[PDB]
RNA sequence: GCUAAACCUAGCCCCAAACCCCCACCUUACUACCAAACCUUAGCCAAACCAUUUACAUAAAGUAUAGGCGAUA
C-alpha cells in the first residue's frame, strides 16, 4: 500500500483567468 | 365538495350541464330563438377506397424476409425524387422539378397544416 | 377523426375530409332486448350521431335510418387499498335502427392436468376396512 | 415437469421372447446386465424400506419414485414403523423388461419380512412384532431413458395371492344411513 | 418489550482496509516538511469550516456570512431563525451571569 | 341537531373559489403558486 | 435482494446452454438451461436442484409430491465444454470467428451459442408483400388519393389566423 | 353489411386462430400510398371485429379466444401512421423547412413556467379578440420567488436520488 | 394456550463536486371556431414598565465611534 502521493504546493503561480464570475474580486487586482 | 374527481357534464345546475359539452366536436352554430344551423361543410365527410382485386391484407406471413428500420430523412425523399432528374435536366428556377415557393394556393397546405390526418 | 385539431371553417370553404379515419367502433348484445331493427353500439366519446351514419354508410355499406346516442357514467366508487376512488372510463353508446326493413340479432359467439385426473382416480383412497394402516406393504 | 417416472404401466405382466425392447433399452445407456438386475433390486427394496424405518426424508427421495413417495410417507408420518427383513429362501428375479420413452422393468420377489407400525402414541395397530412372515411380491421398477436411477416405481397387488393381515382396532362402516324425508326401505 | 431474540449478522470489520492503514499519513507534513503546508489543508468538508471551531452560534454566523449566499431560501430562512434564538437563549438565558 | 350551515352550490363554488377568481387578481396567484409548489392535486376547485 | 451487476456484455449464461453447477445439491452434474431469467437470475436446470414439493396440500388432502427445479445463481454452474469436459470460466476474448463469443480461458476453444408455419386465410403471400410499388412523390397522401380516385374540389381554402 | 363486424364463422369459439405477423415500419415503407390507405381501412375493419369479439368474450366471461390478434393489429396500425406522417415530415421541410406541423411558439405563463403554446384557429386578428387579451402571457415580479424556490425543491429531489443511487452500489461492492 | 413478541432494507440527513430543468387548458381551468407592474419592511422580543433605542476566511477589535452615554449597537 503505497500511500498517497504527498499535497504539495501548486507549484507555479496561480493566475485565475478573468471569464469565470467566480473569481474572486480581490484576486484579480494589482495587489495579487 | 368532490375537488378531486373530473369535472364532467353531470354535475352544475342546469345551465352548466347544457353548456359544457365533451369532446364531441361542433359542426354548425346557433341562430335567433335557439335554433341549429347546420354546415354540409363542417361534416367531416370520409373518403374510402374500392377494396376490389386488393392483393394485401391485414397480416403478412411470417415466412417474409426480416427486415431493418430506416425512416425516411429528408434527404433521402430528396435524392430518391429528384436526384436523377436534376442530374438529367442540369446539362441544359426550381419550379420545374417539384418546388413550391409559397403554399397559399394548394388546397392541401403543408404549413400550416389544414387538410385533417 | 379523434385527438386531432380539426381546419376551421369559412364561408365557402372546400369539404372537411378525413382521408385516414381514426374513430374504432365496436358493438355489443343490448341488455335489455332491443327492437329488431335496432343495433347497439359503443362508439368514442369524441363521435356524433352524424359521424356514426357516414362511418357505417362508407366503410360498411349498411343503410342506417336513425340514430341516437347516450353517454354512460362509469361508476366511481371503488376504492383502492390506497383508499383513491378509481373510475373506469365513461363510454358512449349509440343506437342504430336500420332502413329498408331490415332486421339483426347479435350472434352467440362461442357457442400437465392428465396426471391429477389420472392419479386421483386410482388415487386408492382410504378403504375403511384398513382402518388408518399404510395399506402399500404387501407384508 | 421432467418427471422421472411413467405415468401408468404400458404392459403391467400379468402373474400366473423380448431382446427388441433389451436392443431398443440397453443401447440409451450400453452398460447393463439383466443378471446384474436380481443383486441391485433386492439391495435397493432392503435399504429403501430400512430407510422407512429411519425417516431419512432425503434418501427416500432419492431411491424412489414421485408415485411412490408421498403415499408411503403421509401414512408413515406420526406412526413410527419397525419394518425388518429377515434371511430369504428363493433369489428374486426378472420378470421382463419392457421400453417422451422410458423404460419399465418387472421383479418378482418371494421374501421372509416383519413389520411392526405403532400409534403415535406408541400403541401397536398391525403386525406382529417379530414373526418372520412369508411374502411374494410383484414390483416394477421404472428407468428413465442421461442419468436415470433405476429406481422402484411402483408394487403390483396379484389377485390370486391371499388377502391382507387382520387389524388389531375394531371399525364400524357406516353404509345406508337415514334422510330427513326417505325411509330405510 | 425492549429486546430482541437473534443475533445481528456478526459485522466484518477489516481493521487492515486502505482508509484505516493510513489513519493520519502526512499528519505532519509541517513539522517536517519544511513547513510548506499545515495540517488544517489537510481536512475535507465543510468550505466553512475547514480548521475552525466555535460553538453552534459561531459555526452558523460563519456558515451564513461564508456561503449564506448561494444556500437555498429555506435553508437560509431556517437558518437567520437560528440564529435569532442562539442570540436570545446565549445572551439571556442560563445559571451564570 | 344544528350543522345546517353549508347549502352546496356549483355557482357560489366557481363563482368563488374558482381558477378564474385565483387568477383574477394577483393574491390569487399567491395562493395557486403555494398549492403548486405543496404538491396538492387541487390547485383550486 | 443482492444480485451482482453484470450486463449483457459480461454476461455469458443462455437459455439451452450445456451447464455443470459447481456447488449446492447434485453437485457436479450436468444439465440444459430452459430459461435465463436476468431480472433477478435464476437458471431453471433440468432435474438438477430439484427440491420436492407437494401439490394439492389441505389441511388434511397431501395430494402429490413434484420435484420443483430450484433455479441456480450465474456463478454456481458454468458452462460445459462439448470435448474438453471441464468447466472453464468465459473470457471474453475476441476472435476472428466472432468479436462476441463464448472463449474458454484453459484452451482456445469457442463454445457457440445456443438460440415452421404456413398462410392462412387470412395472410399475405411474401412476394406481394414486397412489391416496389412505390414512384418517388413529392405529392402528400391526400392529393395522391384525391387525384387517383378521381374526388373533385375546386373551392379555395380562406386564409386562417392562427394565433 | 354487418357481418364484417364478426370474422368468417368457421372460427367462432375454436379457443385459437392463427395469427400471422404484425406489418413493419420498414415493410410499409417499401410500400405505394393508395395501396397504403386501402390497407390502413383493411386494418380497421379488423380492429371493429377484434375490439367487438373482445367486448363480448368479457361480457360471457368466457376467455378471449386469441387476444395478441389485437395487439398485433394496434402495433400495425401504429407502424402505418408513422410510415405516412415520415413522408408528412419528409416533406414539410422539402418545401417549407419548418419542424412541427402545427405553429406554435414559446411563452411565460402566468406562474412563470415556460411553457409551448401551440396555436389555434381564429378568424378575427389577435388585437381586437377579448377572450385572448385577458390571457396573462407576462410573469409579474412576485411570482419570481416561487420559481427559485420550485427549482430548489427540484434540485433537492435530483441530490437524493443520485446520492441514494451510488449507495447501492456502494453496498453491492462490499459483497463482491 | 391466545393476543402478542422479534427482525432490515425501503429510503432518508449532512457535505463535497457540478450551475439547473398526439389533443386540451385564464369562459365555470383542462372547453376546436369573434370588437393593467413599480411606494421605507412591521411590531413581537431586551431595556426586568415604556414613550428615543434594540443583531439579519483570518487579524486589526469588540478598538475608534454611537447610545433615556443604557440595555445594547
Amino acid at each position: 500500500y503505497r500511500a498517497r502521493p504527498p499535497p504539495r504546493r501548486r507549484p507555479g503561480p496561480r493566475w485565475p483567468d478573468p471569464e469565470d464570475l467566480l473569481t474572486p474580486r480581490w484576486q484579480l487586482g494589482p495587489r495579487y | 365538495a368532490d375537488r378531486m374527481s373530473k369535472w364532467t357534464s353531470k354535475r352544475g345546475p342546469r345551465s352548466f350541464r347544457g353548456r359544457k359539452g365533451r369532446g364531441a366536436k361542433g359542426i354548425g352554430f346557433l341562430t335567433s330563438g335557439w335554433r341549429f344551423v347546420q354546415i354540409k361543410e363542417m361534416v367531416p365527410e370520409f373518403v374510402v377506397p374500392d377494396l376490389t382485386g386488393f392483393k394485401l391484407k391485414p397480416y403478412v406471413s411470417y415466412l417474409a424476409p426480416e427486415s431493418e428500420e430506416t425512416p425516411l430523412t429528408a434527404a433521402q425523399l430528396f435524392s430518391e425524387a429528384v436526384a436523377p432528374a436534376i442530374e438529367k435536366d442540369f446539362k441544359d428556377n426550381l419550379e420545374k422539378y417539384g418546388f413550391e415557393p409559397t403554399q397559399e394556393g394548394k388546397l392541401f397546405q403543408l404549413y400550416p397544416r389544414n387538410f385533417l390526418r | 377523426a379523434r385527438n386531432v385539431v380539426y381546419p376551421l371553417y369559412r364561408l365557402g370553404g372546400p369539404q372537411l375530409r378525413v382521408f385516414r379515419t381514426n374513430f374504432f367502433i365496436q358493438l355489443v348484445r343490448p341488455g335489455v332486448a332491443q327492437p329488431e331493427d335496432t343495433v347497439q353500439f359503443r362508439i368514442p366519446m369524441e363521435m356524433t350521431r352524424v359521424d356514426l351514419r357516414n362511418y357505417l354508410e362508407g366503410i360498411y355499406n349498411v343503410p342506417v335510418a336513425a340514430v341516437r346516442t347516450r353517454v354512460q357514467h362509469g361508476s366511481n366508487k371503488r376504492r383502492d387499498h390506497r383508499n383513491v376512488r378509481i373510475k373506469k372510463p365513461d363510454y358512449k353508446v349509440a343506437y342504430v335502427q336500420l332502413a329498408h326493413g331490415q332486421t339483426f340479432t347479435f350472434p352467440d359467439l362461442f357457442p400437465l392436468y392428465s396426471m391429477l385426473e389420472e392419479e386421483r382416480q386410482q388415487r386408492q383412497s382410504s378403504d375403511p376396512r384398513r382402518g388408518g394402516v399404510p395399506s402399500w406393504f404387501g407384508l | 415437469i421432467h418427471l422421472a417416472c411413467t405415468a401408468g404401466i404400458f404392459d403391467a405382466y400379468v402373474p400366473p421372447a423380448s431382446q427388441v425392447s433389451i436392443r431398443r433399452i440397453k443401447d440409451y445407456d450400453a452398460n447393463f446386465k439383466i443378471k446384474d438386475f436380481p443383486e441391485k433390486a433386492k439391495d435397493i427394496f432392503i435399504e429403501a424400506h430400512l430407510c422407512l424405518n429411519n425417516s431419512d426424508h432425503d434418501r427416500l427421495h432419492t431411491l424412489v419414485t414421485e408415485h411412490c413417495f408421498p403415499d408411503m410417507t403421509w401414512d408413515i408420518k406420526y406412526k413410527t414403523v419397525r419394518w425388518s427383513f429377515v434371511e430369504s429362501l428363493e433369489p428374486s428375479h426378472v420378470v421382463q423388461v419392457r421400453c417422451n420413452v422410458y423404460g419399465q422393468i418387472t421383479v418378482r420377489m418371494h421374501t421372509r419380512q416383519t413389520l411392526a407400525i405403532y400409534d403415535r402414541f406408541g400403541r401397536l395397530m398391525y403386525g406382529q412384532e417379530d414373526v418372520p412372515k412369508d411374502v411374494l411380491e410383484y414390483v416394477v421398477f421404472e428407468k428413465q431413458l442421461p442419468y436415470g436411477s433405476w429406481r422402484m416405481h411402483t408394487k403390483i397387488v396379484p389377485p390370486w395371492a391371499p388377502p391382507k393381515q387382520p387389524i388389531l382396532k375394531t371399525v364400524m362402516i357406516p353404509g345406508p344411513q337415514l334422510k330427513p324425508e326417505e325411509e330405510y326401505e | 418489550i425492549g429486546i430482541r431474540l437473534t443475533l445481528p449478522p456478526p459485522k466484518v470489520v477489516d481493521r487492515w482496509n486502505e482508509k484505516r492503514a493510513m489513519f493520519g499519513v502526512y499528519d505532519n507534513i509541517g513539522i517536517l516538511g519544511n513547513f510548506e503546508k499545515h495540517p488544517k489543508e489537510l481536512i475535507r468538508g465543510p468550505i466553512w469550516l475547514r480548521g475552525w471551531k466555535g460553538n453552534e452560534l459561531q459555526r452558523c454566523i460563519r456558515k451564513r456570512k461564508m456561503v449564506g449566499s448561494r444556500m437555498f431560501a429555506d435553508d437560509l430562512h431556517n437558518l437567520n431563525k437560528r440564529i435569532r434564538y442562539l442570540y436570545k437563549h446565549f445572551n439571556r438565558h442560563g445559571k451564570f451571569r | 341537531a344544528r350543522g345546517n350551515e353549508y347549502q352546496p352550490s356549483n355557482i357560489k363554488r366557481k363563482n368563488k373559489h374558482g381558477w378564474v377568481r385565483r387568477l383574477s387578481t394577483p393574491a390569487g396567484v399567491q395562493v395557486i403558486l403555494r398549492r403548486m409548489l405543496k404538491g396538492r392535486k387541487s390547485l383550486s376547485h | 435482494v443482492v444480485v451482482e451487476p453484470i450486463s449483457d456484455e459480461d454476461w455469458y449464461l443462455f437459455c439451452g446452454d450445456t451447464v455443470e453447477i459447481l456447488e449446492g445439491k447434485d453437485a457436479g452434474k450436468q444439465g440444459k438451461v430452459v430459461q435465463v431469467i436476468r431480472q433477478r437470475n435464476w437458471v431453471v436446470v433440468g432435474g438438477l436442484n430439484t427440491h420436492y414439493r407437494y401439490i394439492g396440500k389441505t389441511m388434511d388432502y397431501r395430494g402429490t409430491m413434484i420435484p420443483s427445479e430450484a433455479p441456480l445463481l450465474h456463478r454456481q454452474v458454468k458452462l460445459v465444454d462439448p470435448m474438453d469436459r471441464k468447466p472453464t470460466e468465459i473470457e471474453w476474448r475476441f476472435t476472428e470467428a466472432g468479436e462476441r463469443v463464448r472463449v474458454s480461458t484453459r484452451s482456445g476453444r469457442i463454445i457457440p451459442k445456443p438460440e415452421t408455419w404456413i398462410d392462412g386465410p387470412k395472410d399475405t403471400s411474401v412476394e406481394d408483400a414486397l412489391e416496389r410499388t412505390y414512384v418517388p412523390c413529392l405529392k402528400t397522401l391526400q392529393e395522391e388519393v384525391m387525384e387517383a380516385m378521381g374526388i373533385k374540389e375546386t373551392r379555395k381554402y380562406k386564409k386562417v389566423y392562427w394565433y | 353489411g354487418l357481418e364484417e363486424f364478426f370474422d368468417d364463422p368457421k372460427n367462432w369459439g375454436q379457443e385459437k386462430v392463427k395469427s400471422g405477423a404484425a406489418w413493419t415500419c420498414q415493410q410499409l415503407r417499401n410500400k405505394s400510398n393508395e395501396d397504403l390507405h386501402k390497407l390502413w381501412y383493411v386494418l380497421l375493419k379488423e380492429r371493429n371485429m377484434l375490439l367487438t369479439l373482445e367486448q363480448e368474450a368479457k361480457r360471457q366471461r368466457l376467455p378471449m379466444p386469441s387476444p395478441e390478434r389485437l395487439d398485433k393489429v394496434v402495433d400495425s396500425m401504429d407502424a402505418l401512421d408513422k410510415v405516412v406522417q415520415e413522408r408528412e415530415d419528409a416533406l414539410r421541410l422539402l418545401q417549407t423547412g419548418q419542424e412541427r406541423a402545427r405553429p406554435g411558439a414559446w411563452r411565460r405563463d402566468i406562474f412563470g413556467r415556460i411553457i409551448w403554446h401551440k396555436f389555434k384557429q381564429w378568424v378575427i386578428p389577435w388585437h381586437l379578440n377579448k377572450r385572448y387579451n385577458r390571457k396573462r402571457f407576462f410573469a409579474l415580479p412576485y411570482v419570481d420567488h416561487f420559481l427559485r424556490l420550485e427549482r430548489e425543491k427540484r434540485a433537492r429531489i435530483k441530490a437524493r436520488k443520485e446520492n441514494l443511487e451510488r449507495k447501492k452500489a456502494k453496498i453491492l461492492l462490499k459483497k463482491f
